[PDB]
């Protein structure tokens, strides 16, 4: 439809929340290599990393990153880039600032390494092909507003607002069979994912807020306003004049 | 069982067109309150209503009915159809409108109203509330604590100094929409020398402005203005003379209560043109809801209307404070907001602390009719007894429920 | 307070070790007896079994009571305290209950249900004990309730094991017809057997078993005559509550040799702790000892027991554990929250001996207390508190 | 070492992970790492399922990583060559470790396995790590206490930190002062603790009296620990064992 952000902004959104990746180096005799690496971010979502190990004279590098979203899917990216020292010292101060307000951390500068971002890869959940990002476009999307409350705010409502989702389910989207079961998986600007289990079997729809929201506040009251006029339809006392969803998407 | 609900229309999520209808000033806040409570579903009531909100606070026997009933209200006395009003409709429940209430109070929601104000009429709205009955205990406690949130959050904090309100923004734009100079060659003029007008003057006079001319129905009132600012020169003129005021200015600032405005198109249209000096366009920068300037002025091709929504304009603010004097609040605040949760919860034990207080009654009256100094010993007897699980905290309650039925 | 569980078990500690702990059912209340003596010991139990020996406890402070128990432990065995410290079996509590349940449900294999009649036992001999506290006899008796509900409601022993041992081989001799010789009979008639010696200190108990297998001949033999049918027969199965051995090197090396139709070497299965072979006799070409530690051998196999086990008993186990720590801390509530008489009197007869300068008082009094009596019910008393 | 073998570990966190990076060489030869899924047979060689192609190249690495106790991430990289078995008698051996660990049915043409070379096995980030043999990685196995590792961690972290503060002072020669300590991980062989202190956060290792095989010997084990700190502590018996010295800086 979409009604989701867009790949780059999920990738941007990923790279703020989550602080361990894996470094992808081509080692010394033509061996791809995988090692865990703890990062931080810039301004641009250009990450910077603390690694140990010896660098490696070829400098192609990749680092991937996955937010697990209510032990239920797991978007990924993986930036393709080149790694190296920073250059001047100022920038190493810069960076190991970002470090500092990321971690509350101290750490030696010589293991301070930074990705120039080439491209990004943008994945859903594991086993999808994804979609390349240019770099510029990373660059210039910006992280969810939500990010932060997301997964809290996704646990209260699966906690508290069952009778709400399973609602949802029949008078926002166009299903063709009987819900068995329903969580929210995640939450962000312009609307929310619902996994829908079925007798047929899995499937994910995104229901889209009608307006983008903001805050905190905004998304609650958003997700208030949504309830409302679902039970209010249900219980007839307001026609349905907007459209349903039809678009799923099938999960093993 | 009963919910707190905040429902309501704000600057973020509504036009000035709209929100100035669903407006309801101090007169009528008890009525409102009546016809509220009138509804099936809602308890309790309360309005707040600024130039940035209209939010209505409920007890509420069921969420769902009371919000669809309040909706239905607020539909009936604006003229609004429902269906508008759910597209702008702001709605949470329970801790989440005391967090909202306290945020509001604490002038996190800027723009703030200036000077106290927004704290003062949270003070006003418990103030009209005291008399009427549907300003419930649910209700008064939130606003009371509101005001307390209020004042911690304005001394044990400098989220106040470098605040934008409705007033300076107002001001800045003002200026922002001129030409070039340390800009005194403008002719200003304010329309109402309340609060807000006043604020208005404070800023003028904060921009290098040296003279302002001031309309009011109350001389005395511009007096004490004028000798609280002596820096400035106030030219005092009377209601009755609004227009030749207007006539001699090149912005004009209007900030009274009116539920009609002052100036149509047919008043401003006519008005000699504002000077080249200063763009050749005269400013209405309105700051009332409902609106002093009519909607109609704008088509006056050498006039320009900006009303409170076009204050957005200037979000434009030099702070780090973005979250430093607002995290300094998000700690009180959720201080608080437990804190009241914590009361809420405590006005549940009522029913079970009468019933108590009721089954000891029935115990000494029966045992002292098989008695007959000894109807002081059952007193004395029941109450030290008493004076232990009374001041005492659910476990209790679900204790003596079911010890006493 | 805390409940503790202190012990030697036969994963850990050899039989020749564990048979000094041993503890037979005679001064288990002297034992329990002197064990609350110790500074910090409100409440004993002592299960001793030819695997394990452990002793249940109720102690103010858990280091000085394991501290204490311990060196008790080696007073009366007359092992080094560090020594006993080694082969240590430790638990607190929870895991405790835990522990005691696992064991009466005979997951700790080699019992089942065996095991269970030996806590029966130990809840009816510590009847007339003081020193058989609430806490620690509660427990037990939930253990008996766990044994029996895991036992019924699953799959679910020593002298089964000790027949089964002759793979490393009729002509049988059972000495001792207890309660395991009866068993051990039993089971030489699962496995095809209809000749044995049994010989026992009385023929009252021998004729009576005689009387329940009309399949099986019995022949009696006095017990001071077990020399001449040790060297009688091709296997010995000790099962007496000596405290000494029976046999020794100087009994073993003079007896004419078993026939040659199965080996030549005797076998000696000793079934009891202490033992009755006395690890010695082993010296000898033409014989072998066997004691409780190797039956083991028999089938080492975990994969349907450990499943089984954790996947079926666990769950009742866990749930009668959390019931009875519902059990524990509510059942000391219930006669030290009833102090609220001491303060309801101090209010009733102040009052009334204020006003005198009486049926009333004690109506108000007594109804007002009728309530909160009779009835998170350990939110009920500690509000109160 | 009172520590399992890094195979041992390796294996360990194989059994308890199940999310991992595939690192392989795309064309141009560029590195590149993508989410997988895996699961490991009785060997320990993991079966992954791609839905995209192997490339050519079929060098790659698995990495997988165990936070623990929200402290240390124990980590390992099998470096290995990918590819998808031909046999239908092994891809049914294959999808059978699939549903038996996830509990799903498995699209039988995305099934791929990791033939394991060597592997990289580390304690922590920043670690140069140990490399294991395949033949010693395929012979370990999984540490006994693993399932449970994280609750005994817990309670203990929660129950008896007086025990760990005394363990600081009686098993290790902590030459410097202790502020607070936790722990992180338990296994067969002992437990780790973290020691945060003024001077320097630190890792310590102590040992078992000796190995244990589950929950409730492990319970028992350490229950005569700290009943042996709390003898020697008041001066009872006395500390015929030998000190700790070997400590672990971390930041």
């Amino acid at each position: 439809s979409t009604h989701k952000p867009f790949p780059a902004e999920v990738s941007r959104s990923i790279m703020e929340l989550s602080s361990v990746g894996t470094l992808s180096t081509l080692t010394h005799d033509g061996w791809p290599l995988g090692v865990g690496v703890r990062f931080a971010v810039d301004k641009d979502g250009t990450p910077v990393l603390c690694l140990n190990r010896s660098v490696s004279p070829d400098k192609r590098s990749a680092l991937h990153v996955q937010l697990e979203q209510c032990g239920l899917r797991t978007p990924q990216c993986t930036i393709q880039g080149s790694i190296g020292r920073p250059g001047d010292d100022t920038v190493l101060k810069r960076l190991s600032a970002t470090w500092r307000e990321k971690f509350g951390e101290e750490v030696k500068e010589d293991s301070l390494y930074v990705v120039a971002v080439d491209r990004v890869l943008q994945m859903e959940d594991f086993m999808e092909d994804g979609i390349w990002v240019a770099s510029s476009d990373y660059k210039n999307a910006s992280p969810d507003p939500l990010r932060d409350i997301a997964e809290d705010i996704v646990n209260q409502i699966n906690a508290n607002n069952m009778e709400d989702i399973f609602r949802f389910c029949n008078v926002y989207v166009d299903l063709d069979f009987v819900v068995s079961e329903t969580k929210m998986i995640w939450m962000d600007r312009l609307g929310f994912d619902l996994r829908v289990w079925s007798p047929r079997g899995v499937y994910d729809v995104r229901i889209p807020f009608p307006m983008e929201v903001t805050d905190e506040k905004g998304a609650k009251s958003s997700f208030n306003g949504m309830s409302q006029l679902a039970w209010e339809v249900e219980k007839s006392y307001c026609p349905a004049d907007f459209n349903k969803v039809k678009l799923l998407k099938q999960v093993v | 069982r009963s919910s707190i609900v905040v429902i309501g229309l704000s600057i973020h999520t509504a036009p000035v067109e709209m929100r100035e209808k669903l407006a309801i000033p101090e007169a009528e806040w008890p009525r409102a309150i009546a016809e509220l409570c009138g509804l099936n579903h809602i308890e309790e009531a309360a309005v707040l209503s600024t130039c940035n909100r209209m939010e209505i606070y409920v007890l509420a026997l069921s969420q769902h009915r009371g919000v669809k009933e309040v909706t239905e209200w607020m539909s009936k006395t604006s003229g609004i159809p429902v269906s508008e009003i759910c597209q702008h409709r702001f709605l949470l429940y329970n801790k989440d409108a005391t967090q909202h209430i306290f945020e509001v109070s604490a002038g996190l929601d800027s723009l703030v109203l200036g000077e106290g104000q927004i704290l003062a009429q949270v003070k006003q709205v418990v103030k009209v509330g005291q008399g009427v009955n549907g300003f419930g205990r649910n209700i008064s406690g939130l606003f009371k604590h509101a005001i307390t949130v209020g004042k911690r959050v304005r001394t044990e904090t400098n989220i106040a100094s470098g605040a934008v309100s409705v007033s300076s923004a107002a001001v800045e734009l003002a200026l922002m929409k001129l030409p070039q100079s340390s800009n005194v060659s403008a002719r200003m003029c304010v329309i109402g020398a309340g609060k807000m007008g006043k604020l208005v003057i404070k800023h003028l006079m904060a921009k290098g402005c040296t003279k302002v001319v001031v309309v009011n129905r109350s001389e005395e009132r511009v007096s004490a203005i004028r000798e609280e600012m002596p820096g400035i020169e106030i030219i005092y003129r009377p209601l009755d003379e609004m227009l030749a005021c207007a006539s001699e200015a090149d912005v004009v600032f209007t900030s009274t209560a009116s539920e009609t405005p002052l100036f149509l198109k047919e008043h401003v249209e006519n008005l000699p043109q504002a000077s080249p000096e200063v763009g050749g366009l005269r400013h209405f920068v309105d700051i009332s809801v409902p609106r002093n300037v009519g909607s109609c002025v704008g088509e006056v091709e050498t006039a320009r209307v900006y009303n409170v929504d076009d204050l957005k304009e200037v979000v434009a603010a030099n702070k780090e404070d973005r979250m430093r004097k607002a995290m300094e609040a998000q700690t009180i605040i959720t201080e608080e907001s437990t804190q009241f949760e914590a009361w809420r919860d405590s006005l549940e034990t009522v029913p079970t602390i009468k019933k108590l207080r009721a089954y000891a009654e029935r115990i000494r009256v029966a045992e002292l009719e098989k008695c007959m100094a000894v109807d002081d010993l059952s007193r004395g007897i029941v109450n030290r007894f008493l004076h232990g699980p009374m001041q005492h905290t659910l476990e209790n309650m679900h204790a003596l429920n079911r010890m006493y039925g």
